[PDB]
RNA sequence: GCCAGCAGCCGCGGUAAUUCCAGCUCCAAUAGCGUAUAUUAAAGUUGUUGCAGUUAAAAAGCUCGUAGUUGAACUUUGGGCCCGGUUGGCCGGUCGGAUUUCCAACGGGGCCUUUCCUUCUGGCUAACCUUGAGUCCUUGUGGCUCUUGGCGAACCAGGA
RNA sequence: UGGUUCUAUUUUGUUGGUUUCUAGGACCAUCGUAAUGAUUAAUAGGGACGGUCGGGGGCAUCAGUAUUCAAUUGUCAGAGGUGAAAUUCUUGGAUUUAUUGAAGACUAACUACUGCGAAAGCAUUUGCCAAGGACGUUUUCAUUAAUCAAGAACGAAAGUUAGGGGAUCGAAGAUGAUCAGAUACCGUCGUAGUCUUAACCAUAAACUAUGCCGACUAGGGAUCGGGUGGUGUUUUUUUAAUGACCCACUCGGCACCUUACGAGAAAUCAAAGUCUUUGGGUUCUGGGGGGAGUAUGGUCGCAAGGCUGAAACUUAAAGGA
């Protein structure tokens, strides 16, 4: 089926992105992604993005820059421990700096760095470049 | 096309395409308030059959069922809604 | 796209987003309730109440017009039927197939579209187990459907 | 979606779809039945003692001739009868019939080397004493 | 002169053989060399690190499945004050190391910003919200002697 | 806050046993304390709904037409057949023609870089029967999903078991040809089988000789299925309406071109790319060439046979581009 959300979705906005779409729709809306999304933006990668409600599992528009490089949904979603993603990032972050890997916890549908200032960890879902 | 305004776009371009994608769904199919010549009486019939609807007893006959739109007869004003 | 061919269909209702009325009609929800409960003894089945309502009377479904959904309403009235309507339409097939089957053992296609079809059954039969709306045990019985009905 | 179940309970599925697998490769074949202790000479061995018989003589594989120098042995064990084979010179002399001999593998496992046919093994010592010396002239031979 | 013979493999030898037998001549190890066997590295030719599977040897005929194996994200972040370590500079303070102001790195305990610290009965207090007195000296948040109201996790020891 | 119920340290000598004093258990109702308490809803899933789509399946009807045969209908020499032949039919007038008939067999052209199915595989027509993909969706449930040793459906044809069918082809068998031979190629007949019901077998170059999930890289122009928009093309009927059409857009296909930034032994590859800068998830397989997928055991089958699968021995290459 579908058979998951998250995914489907972003597949197809590291697949507009790359032919250069300056934008997405994408079908169905989840609190999940919503959260995703804040995150992203917060750090410079899309913007804007214009939920569309219709009574409904729902449509999300999401404008572009065209920065984005690349944000593959992991997908079991995994355990991890703290000190862990100390392995995950040299396995799937270009850099180091860069470009945030993603996960969820109890606060918080949110990256690693700021995890260090608030020291938590549960399971992962998905990662920035 | 590099971009576009999906939201509204035309009002072209949705008339034309399929009802489950104008973004927000909504149908084609609608409704129609029909004067047999007889009586006044006004039934409230549906542009989709499936039945013919009789006319609110006069026994007439009105609109046979088709792939998806009635042919309704003759007589019928027939105003929408 | 269909559970048992090479078929990828799409059809539905473009249910119409607005939830309340439809103003055009002015008519009362008492109204239609009376209607449907006029309707049942006669000879009714919930899908069909619809078709019927829609194609005559104001109505759009119930739903706008009332709180709730056909059926809910016949269960209030007692009208529910023994059996969740679409399912005594699958058995009945069952009996209407099996029936051609044996006039002409010699007919395969039917054959199974017969199983197919027993499975349609024994699938949603265990839907109509697991939420309280078959007494438990049910099982079905491919021969006792005769006397069910007729 | 490649060809393996994934989500998070599919660790059953999994320690066997590779212990299935392994089977075929090769190795972890010889590792189980294991083969080394039934089959072969040495069984789960490297070097072993054994006492000759003939003197025979193999010719050559082709893109070749080559009339090599061979010893039928006797173990000092399953008993298998083997051949072997000898360096260095005539070497062969060294070897007078009926000895002990010494022998070992041929580096290659199982396989069978070089320009020689069914042959797997070579000779190292004699009465013990090395051929390497009893080739190099720093011992000599009871 | 394709016969003897050598040659781990490629291969020499069928009348001038850089390979055989042997002379001289040189090369390598050298009180130690060779020889055969087994194992190792060589072997990323068993492989988790590190393989190959379009045709080289290999993707099951295709799908469902109980194990096995993996499994989207989200549940205190930030900021606020402290106080101290010991690397690194700037004085060496001096007959080659002792430490202070100047001062970078960097950890780390407090505590507070709505902030569990399983928590009660004592004994425990160890710390200052204390301050009964005050002042050596750079015309003072640079320096610690003292009992009285009041700090509990610096901790004994029974429990819930 | 009762009650209820357990106790069983502690004093009215004390040792033990009623049982009253105080203190710790624990509970159902009970007035009171609370911001009283339920994560998004993954371009993951499953489902419902709506127009749909398709040569997906089965059961039944329906039509084309050829062939063969036979009748009827005519005329009158060879016809057939071939590289060239001959066997073969020829007053018992074939071969041709006319029209009707009968039978079983198949579904032309359309018909394609196109359709749908898990693959095998599926095309005359219509009616039931239930299935399904793709979209559309401010429906729903909420991590249920990925691959899978075990196990279990389907599996071209051939072939088998017993009935039906037995036109045409046509191993086997017979033949005449060719040929040094010809048990083959060429020709004419021909059981069996091809077809179907019911039951077996489970192999294939079952072929993209390319496991599936996913996620990301670089341009295009086609097409099938949807959907959206354009006072878009005709239809003309009076304007619309739809419908075909055009174009714009998209999601999902079935492919194709072009590059090579990459990869490769190369031939070539938008995947065989993101791999010594070596690691997203997991199931099968191979490790020189033969011996040999044999001998053996074990097992499924009535049998053909399948799946399982050695070793001794031999060998310096066998192979790919």
């Amino acid at each position: 089926t579908r058979s998951s959300v998250l995914a489907d979705a972003l597949n197809a906005i590291n697949n507009a992105e790359k032919t250069g779409k300056r934008q997405v729709l994408i079908r169905p809306s989840s609190k999940v992604i919503i959260k995703f999304l804040q995150v992203m933006q917060k750090h410079g990668y899309i913007g804007e993005f214009e939920y569309i409600d219709d009574h409904r599992s729902g449509k999300i528009v999401v404008q572009l820059n065209g920065r984005l490089n690349k944000c593959g949904v992991i997908s079991p979603r995994f355990n991890v421990k703290i000190g862990d993603i100390e392995k995950w990032t040299a396995n799937l972050l270009p850099a180091r700096q860069f470009g945030y890997v993603i996960l969820t916890t109890s606060a918080g549908i949110m990256d690693h760095e700021e995890a260090r200032r608030k020291h938590v960890s549960g399971k992962i879902l998905g990662f920035v470049y | 096309v590099l971009v576009q305004d999906l939201l509204h776009p035309t009002a072209a371009s949705e008339a034309r395409k399929h009802k489950l994608k104008t973004l927000v769904q909504g149908p084609r199919s609608y409704f129609l308030d029909v004067k047999c010549p007889g009586c006044l009486n006004i039934t409230t019939v549906f542009s989709h059959a499936q039945t013919a609807v009789t006319c609110e007893s006069c026994s007439t006959i009105l609109c046979t069922p088709t792939g998806g739109k009635a042919k309704l007869s003759e007589g019928t004003s027939f105003r929408r809604k | 796209g269909r559970m048992h061919s090479a078929g990828k269909g799409i059809s539905s209702s473009a249910i119409p987003y607005s939830r309340n009325a439809p103003a055009w009609f002015k008519l009362s929800s008492e109204s239609v309730i009376e209607q449907i409960v006029k309707y049942a003894r006669k000879g009714l089945t919930p899908s069909q109440i619809g078709v019927l309502l829609r194609d005559a009377h104001g109505v759009t479904q119930a739903r706008v017009i009332t709180g709730n959904k056909i059926m809910r309403i016949l269960k209030s009235n007692g009208l529910a039927p023994e059996i969740p309507e679409d399912l005594y339409y699958l058995i009945k097939k069952a009996v209407s197939v099996r029936k051609h089957l044996e006039r002409n053992r010699k007919d395969k296609d039917a054959k199974f579209r017969l199983i197919l079809i027993e499975s349609r059954i024994h699938r949603l039969a265990r839907y109509y187990r697991t939420v309280a709306v078959l007494p438990p045990n049910w099982k079905y019985e491919s021969a006792t459907a005769s006397a069910l009905v007729n | 979606g490649k060809g393996k179940p994934r989500g998070l309970n599919s660790a059953r599925k999994l320690r066997v779809h590779r212990r299935n697998n392994r089977w075929a490769e090769n190795n972890y074949k010889k590792r189980l039945l294991g083969t080394a202790f039934k089959s072969s000479p040495f069984g789960g061995s490297s070097h072993a003692k054994g006492i000759v018989l003939e003197k025979l003589g193999i010719e050559s594989k082709q893109p070749n001739s080559a009339i090599r120098k061979c010893v039928r042995v006797q173990l000092i064990k399953n008993g298998k009868k083997v051949t072997a084979f000898v360096p260095n010179a005539g070497c062969l002399n060294f070897v007078d019939e009926n000895d002990e001999v010494l022998l070992a593998g041929f580096g290659r496992k199982g396989k069978a080397k070089g320009d020689i046919p069914g042959v797997r093994f070579k000779v190292v010592k004699v009465s013990g004493v090395s051929l390497l010396a009893l080739w190099k002239e720093k011992k000599e031979k009871p």
